[PDB]
């Protein structure tokens, strides 16, 4: 659950969960599986391109740590919106009646 | 002294022509102010053509075996109306047909095709049967082949092109390598790979040493015997993103649709 929230990705190779959770491939298979019967993630699995995409992060506290990345990723589309919206007063200058 | 130059392409010394032409260009000034550059053809301007012509065809021919193309280029230019206007009677030489033969190759070695098409449609009714293709053959069979794509046969009119030695050398040197270039680009395209041996012979070399050592400068990589085609076109693609014009030209989905209301609403 921290490994998605904290990555701006939210599809991760099994090889990556193994090697942190010091499990088999089985045993991410039934820990993946859990996760979604109790509801502390959502998702699904596909197990042919080795990948658990993860589609629903449960709400949880916030911390120190955080809220600084939380953040960033705000600032990045603040400034692409702003960008773009440049363009758009640009192209169709003749009519904004 | 106007003669000398004259008798001084017979010598053999064909850098004797040039150091000795510059009092001859201020002479040759002279020349053309006799005839009247033939916008009236009389008998007394008759013998000053021969004249004024001899002057700058030797120079001609002497540019180019010192290999200063860019003065031959001027020669030609100035020559070319002379035995364009008249009615025949002093509109040819021995001279010409070598001459038009050297000035084709020029625009071939130089892979100016758009240049080398226009100039024989002009060429053509001077050379029809009345000069005939006799000299002239050599550019133009070489061009029949590279239309066609028989990179195979012009390469054999530059091999056995070297036995007949007119002047004709320092331009079939220099399409010799013409040729290397245009395989090099469209084999980019064919493969990604193609083992050492098979791009000799594509490739027109005669040592396996050069062969690697001209993939180096050109920017492909030879490992494991391998030539990787795909670098340098990867890195020509990168630049044309790296530079910026950019975003109008491809067109955004926004900048169609915005396109099409204010079309309406004038």
């Amino acid at each position: 659950i921290e490994t998605v929230f904290v990555k701006n990705i939210r599809m991760l190779s099994f090889e990556d969960i193994s090697k942190a959770t010091h499990l088999p491939k089985d045993n991410v298979e039934h820990l993946v599986m859990r996760a979604i019967s109790l509801g502390l993630l959502k998702g699904s699995i596909d197990q042919v391109n080795e990948l658990v995409t993860i589609s629903w992060v449960q709400p949880r506290i916030i911390s120190g740590d955080q809220i600084t990345k939380m953040k960033d990723r705000l600032v990045e589309w603040n400034d692409q919106v702003e960008k773009l919206g440049k363009k758009m007063e640009a192209r169709g200058q003749s009519i904004w009646v | 002294l106007t003669k000398s130059l004259s008798i001084a392409f017979e010598n053999g010394d064909y850098a004797a022509c040039e150091k000795l032409l510059p009092p001859i260009k201020i002479e040759l000034i002279k020349n053309n102010l006799l005839i009247p550059d033939l916008s009236i053809q009389n008998d007394i301007y008759l013998n000053d053509l021969m004249i004024t012509k001899r002057i700058l065809e030797v120079g001609a021919l002497a540019s180019i075996q010192t290999f200063n193309f860019d003065s031959f280029e001027n020669y030609f230019n100035q020559l070319k109306p002379y035995y364009f206007s008249n009615n025949h009677k002093l509109s040819e030489s021995d001279k010409k047909s070598k001459l038009i033969s050297l000035y084709l190759l020029n625009l071939l070695s130089q892979n100016n095709t758009t240049k080398f098409h226009s100039e024989l449609q002009y060429l053509d009714k001077h050379i029809k049967n009345l000069e005939d293709d006799s000299l002239l053959s050599y550019p133009i069979k070489l061009d029949r082949w590279l239309m066609e794509g028989s990179y195979q046969k012009a390469w054999d009119l530059l091999q056995s092109g070297s036995q007949n030695i007119s002047e004709f050398d320092s331009f079939t040197d220099i399409l010799k390598s013409a040729i290397r270039d245009e395989i090099a680009k469209n084999t980019e395209l064919s493969y990604d790979f193609l083992p050492l041996s098979n791009i000799k012979a594509l490739l027109f070399f005669n040592n396996e040493k050069e062969t690697e050592k001209f993939a180096l400068e050109r920017n492909w990589p030879i490992v494991n015997s391998k030539v990787y085609f795909n670098n340098q076109s990867k890195e020509k693609a990168d630049y044309e993103d790296e530079m910026m014009h950019e975003e109008d030209q491809k067109t955004n989905i926004i900048e169609k649709a915005m396109d099409y209301a204010i079309s309406i609403e004038n």
